[PDB]
């Protein structure tokens, strides 16, 4: 019997304990295996009501491998220590986004 | 459950009863379907006090003739509902209820608005009195066409349907439920060519003639629009279909009507999707306490002349519901409670059946001087055009006012008189036959 | 008559089609009702005007049924008002003395009619890009006790419940305004319990605000303020206020930004009876057309598969853009929705949190989920309930967005999250 | 280009259809400047789908005795314009199209608004017989 | 007739003199048809009223062709409206059946009629002073592609864009509002796409959100929006909207503080051919007078020295206040625009990195540079895509600042502007 | 292949690389010998929201070297270590400001 303490709890798959390192490059497998777009973003604060995150280098259109959209973001782990980097999915066609979750966190 | 089954519960006289007719799943026992009807238009199945705000059944009385059915009196206090607001009684009460899944029907025949809770509504824009007042119409059923056909017709085609029927002693005639605004008939020039078709027909022949021109509109502004146009032409009556457009709607045009001096006709299209299957949905009978505590003068009952004697007793059970200050618990009637009416304005009693001159003598005598009778929905016209039409439609009338104001008992010499009228009057000769 | 019922008619692309069921009196012919069905919501300048029914379809497994296909052309109808479909359709057919029971089953808005609508304010996307809210069903409260609770107690539920990582939380049916509990009171201390709770948690929270108002004068003065405490999302419910009073404020919330969660209270008067009523896949196309960006589609795991077959035939109209003409799902008519915005689906039953897995794999993405609605609360209380909720809720994208099947990898994946969250743990079995 | 001059589409009845008068600078084929004219009224030369907001080229029908001329029906989707705004449709098809420098002369000749479109204007105030 | 040219009228400082370029029919003598271009742009007392021709000047270089001026009275036009120079100059004039084209190519408003209109709301001067960019001329993005994208998807490719060092980025022509992106929702997310991209880096930057609307009710609800998001610019198409919506408009922006980027949409249905038509330098007078603090004047990089003395002809007289009589240069009539704001002139060809040595020098100070336009974007994206337009716009400002001589010495400070910026040197090739 | 990284990167003349005392002088050179009044300004921030730079002691109306011009700012130098001092470069007769570059930096 006890209460939720008062967390940030960022925006989604954040309730849940932070994902691993095999659970990244699953969500990313799932991104590109159904088709859709792995883009990276980052930003200073995670707070969802600063509603833009700023994209890292590309979206990835060509992207086929986890090996190396985890490797993008590997290039991205030195440039931003402080920056919530994460790996957004774009729909290929019919203008939504799907996928969110921070990789890597100040 | 069965907190919400309070057998011993004498309801206060500011509750607001409901009388359900509920048809349970097999199984579910008649108490705790009649607590449970009580459960979701309330209170939910301590952060408050239940006992103050819950719904309770407190009576059962099953339906007799009828196994599996029962009337689930239920008494919701007053301040669980919003002051003057009709829309927040259906939300309350047949809001969450009907779905529920251990009920195979659920009718919501009757409701008590107590006198603590009509008085925080307007009531109509104008009365019975208030209605012959603005018009000078006094002791006699007033009348109606409707201009047919419906569709098709450009608005001054339409307006001189109009001028033809308010010519020969028509008192209103009315806009149609499919009439709003069509690429054919806008509204702008339909109101507009029937304000210059009343001016003539009413300073033609000296009495207040009106048309219930159609205020119902996509939004509340487009129908304040609609309805402020009608006030600029000075027309006496606007009409709204107030089950379509619902009741914040209405009770917007309502508060609209009364504060612009214009009558309102409320018509009851969609009405028989919810009251016409004996064993589910709304009885009309809350229906028109609900639209007599919203807006409208005029409501339609629809007709008695084909309809048996218990099927015309709850149809002139819910016509003085509407119209008369107090009325009786009478159930075989059809009212299941004593409705204390608080000195609110009545509303008319609109008879559109497929009626035509030989009803005259019926619809004066089931419905009496507080009412208004619409004519050409089912019936064939008339031969000689639409005139000589009303004023058949209007000597038969008045015959039959004359008849009942002399003794004469039109449930059996009512025939007589629409004859010996048809020989002083030609356009009701040519008329007597269909 | 019988110049109503042309068979050969294939009715027009820009005609309103209308599947009624019409179940006919003894010895009514077939031909003679669907003519008459055809007869009375038109003309009861005529060959051009006309209601005409074009199909029959006797409804397979029972006799003295049928499903009547009324064809009325585009320009008998209003340029933007769902209030003049429902006028004209279903105004004066329902008590015709022919029928014994007639249930509008499906309904064709084409794309020249449904053009002239808005649509809802926002769609699916915008509403998601609005809240920043990707790739999860969303969530729900409502506040139980429904009555009684004064504003601030009211708000002090809604702060808890939202501090639990909530999305939403819906304000009741019959909560308008009371005296013990006044609108301009609970839109406050409920506006005030948003911005602690978005402050806790960064997630755009909000609040489902009953705006629903005897007027529409008093209606959007219960919207103009809510959209002056800078809330995300107000509600209505469309079948009691009526589709002026929705039209009137779906017209608002476009105009305003305010998202509209439409409540489809006093729906059941009108479809829940299988012979005769309007359908709700009827009332949600009437809404789509009208506004909401959320409409109640009940729920579905209280359902069989006809049951839920039906209940997923109209999410499907409330939210695709393109829905075939699948008569076993229930959807009579191919409607194009003409790029028109969608509508959430808010599944809103008895669910709790082992239906994660289901209400995850049945309503999409494109989903908010409501609770405490037939279930016994949380033993825990609120932040722990939607806790649990949202919990369960990520466990099943989380598993969702690795391939797992939740259909039978989901009662796993609510276990394998028991363990590491301890308020999911305890609603893990109650 | 080309990705714009589809010869096989059977345009829509939601379309909204517009045949101009090309008269192409000489060297540009009929093709490619009436997929350039599909072009620079839409989705001008990954991040949506381009095959659903994009104008198509639908047919050329060369002019009858007149060479360096001809008629490319465009066909420009419902969903691109305004709902009751003929100042979008000029600005989507006449905008940026006229100035276009592989095209000596353009000239919008006809445009079919499809009943899907017509249905968001007004028309006139009052009509023929209203009048 | 033949009253209508009056050759020794030297014409007075309060005319409103216009040059157009006849191409009679063939037999019309050419004082005929100067009197029948005067004729029925007037007239169809006469020594007050009448638009009377006073002089012939054939096309050096070409026969049956000729420039017939034309000087119309001053209060034969309404004070402050320039939807009646149009009206009146050329209403019915150019189908006048004795002409085989008819081209107005200037125009004088004098100085007397100039004070009636409002001019821009904001100038050269003032624009420049409220964005606190001095010295260079502006950037922009245009958003590619142009359809399609849903409001906040729009919104980041904005965010990325003036990241990147850009100050404006334009909303499209044929982005007004459309089922897949609505103006309410396209201008909260570009305005927090703004407020993300001014807190980053601190310049001041806008979005030209487009405000065209179908009507003037519509348009102001919709800049009226545009000015509670805080903007600081607008955009309008102003010839398929209208001269009466922009000086609605300019009157707005005037007295809302908005600036306001007029945009030339359809202007080359009437100016494209060279022998029939209105020419731009008309419209961007006829713009001057009416709203805009920019204007697009197209591109001077894909024109030669006569296409471009022209194209430096009409942005001389969108921002200088006094131009000389240059008939080689295009200007037809030395128009003194009487301590009126000047107007931007944005280029927004085909350019690319490489002619910012160019348009640094040939449009000065004084201008905005739009992207996008015909080139295949950049390799990299956006925000490294504006970061190149922005480094070689601010290398051939700072080498502009240093005296080096942009025409030739213009390659060498891209190329030494590519060893410090990586960004700048991956456009340095596409 | 790489982005951006976040800097505030003032106003103008602040994408290149940080002009140095050759490049200030060529540029106050620039202000003189074209007939433009060179002041210098100094602000506690530098962002371009700020709007009005507060002006150092006079705007050096008859200027005529860049060794009296910069002079000026060696006495602005010592003065403010922590302001942003500023160079602009007014027109003397049409009422703009042209040259905008910051000489020195917190």
């Amino acid at each position: 019997m006890q209460t939720l303490p008062k967390e940030r709890r960022y925006e989604t798959l954040s309730y849940l304990p932070p994902l691993t390192d095999v659970q990244i490059e699953k969500q990313v497998q799932y991104i590109l295996s159904q088709g859709y777009i792995p883009a990276v973003e980052f930003n200073e604060v995670s707070e969802p009501t600063e509603l833009y995150w700023t994209l890292w280098k590309l979206p990835l259109f060509g992207a086929k491998t986890s090996r190396e959209v985890l490797a993008e973001v590997q290039s991205c782990r030195s440039q931003y220590p402080g920056h919530y980097i994460r790996v957004v999915g774009f729909d290929n066609i019919k203008q939504c986004q799907i996928l969110s979750f921070i990789v890597h966190k100040p | 459950r069965l907190t919400y089954y309070t057998p011993d519960y004498t309801p206060k006289d500011t509750d607001i009863l409901a009388a359900f007719r509920v048809t349970p799943q097999p199984g579910v026992p008649f108490e705790e379907a009649a607590a449970a009807v009580a459960a979701e238009s309330s209170t939910g199945t301590l952060l408050t006090d239940l006992d103050r705000y819950k719904g309770r059944c407190y009576d059962i009385e099953p339906v007799p003739g009828e196994d599996n059915q029962f009337i689930a009196y239920i008494a919701y206090p007053l301040d669980l509902f919003e002051e003057g607001s009709i829309t927040n009684v259906l939300t309350s009460i047949v809001g969450n209820v009907f779905g529920f899944k251990a009920l195979r029907a659920l009718r919501l025949e009757d409701i008590r608005f107590p006198v603590a809770y009509i008085k925080t509504f307007q009531g109509p824009p104008h009365g019975i009195q208030v209605e012959r007042d603005k018009l000078n119409k006094y002791g006699r059923p007033l009348l109606g066409c409707t201009i047919k056909p419906k569709l098709g017709l450009s608005a001054k085609n339409y307006g001189r349907a109009v001028y033809e029927c308010l010519r020969g002693g028509l008192d209103f005639t009315k806009d149609d439920e499919n009439i709003n605004s069509a690429p054919f008939q806008r509204w702008r020039d339909r109101f507009l060519f029937v304000a210059d078709a009343i001016t003539k027909a009413q300073a033609e022949t000296g009495e207040i003639k009106g048309h219930y021109l159609n205020v119902t509109a996509p939004t509340c502004e487009e129908m304040l629009k609609r309805a402020e146009y009608a006030k600029e032409l000075k027309q006496p009556i606007i009409m709204h279909d107030y089950l379509t457009a619902g009741f914040t709607a209405n009770t917007t045009l309502a508060r609209w009507c009364r504060d612009n001096g214009v009558l309102l006709h409320i018509h009851r299209a969609m009405h028989a999707v919810i009251d016409r299957q004996k064993n589910h949905g709304i009885h009309f009978r809350v229906l028109a306490k609900a639209l007599r505590l919203s807006g409208g003068d005029h409501i339609h009952t629809g007709t008695v002349v084909g309809k048996l004697e218990g099927e015309r007793g709850i149809t002139m059970g819910f016509v003085d519901l509407l119209r008369e200050n107090y009325v009786e618990q009478d159930k075989s009637r059809g009212i299941y409670f004593t409705q204390d009416w608080a000195s609110l304005p009545g509303v008319m009693a609109v008879a559109s059946g497929g009626i035509h001159v030989w009803h005259m003598p019926a619809l004066v005598e089931i419905f009496g001087d507080d009412s208004v009778l619409q004519f050409g929905g089912g019936t064939l016209g008339h031969p000689w055009g639409n005139a000589p039409g009303a004023t058949a439609n209007r000597v038969a009338l008045e015959a039959c006012v004359q008849a009942r104001n002399e003794g004469r008992n039109l449930a059996r010499e009512g025939n007589d008189v629409i004859r010996e009228a048809a020989k002083w009057s030609p356009e009701l000769a040519v008329a007597c036959e269909l």
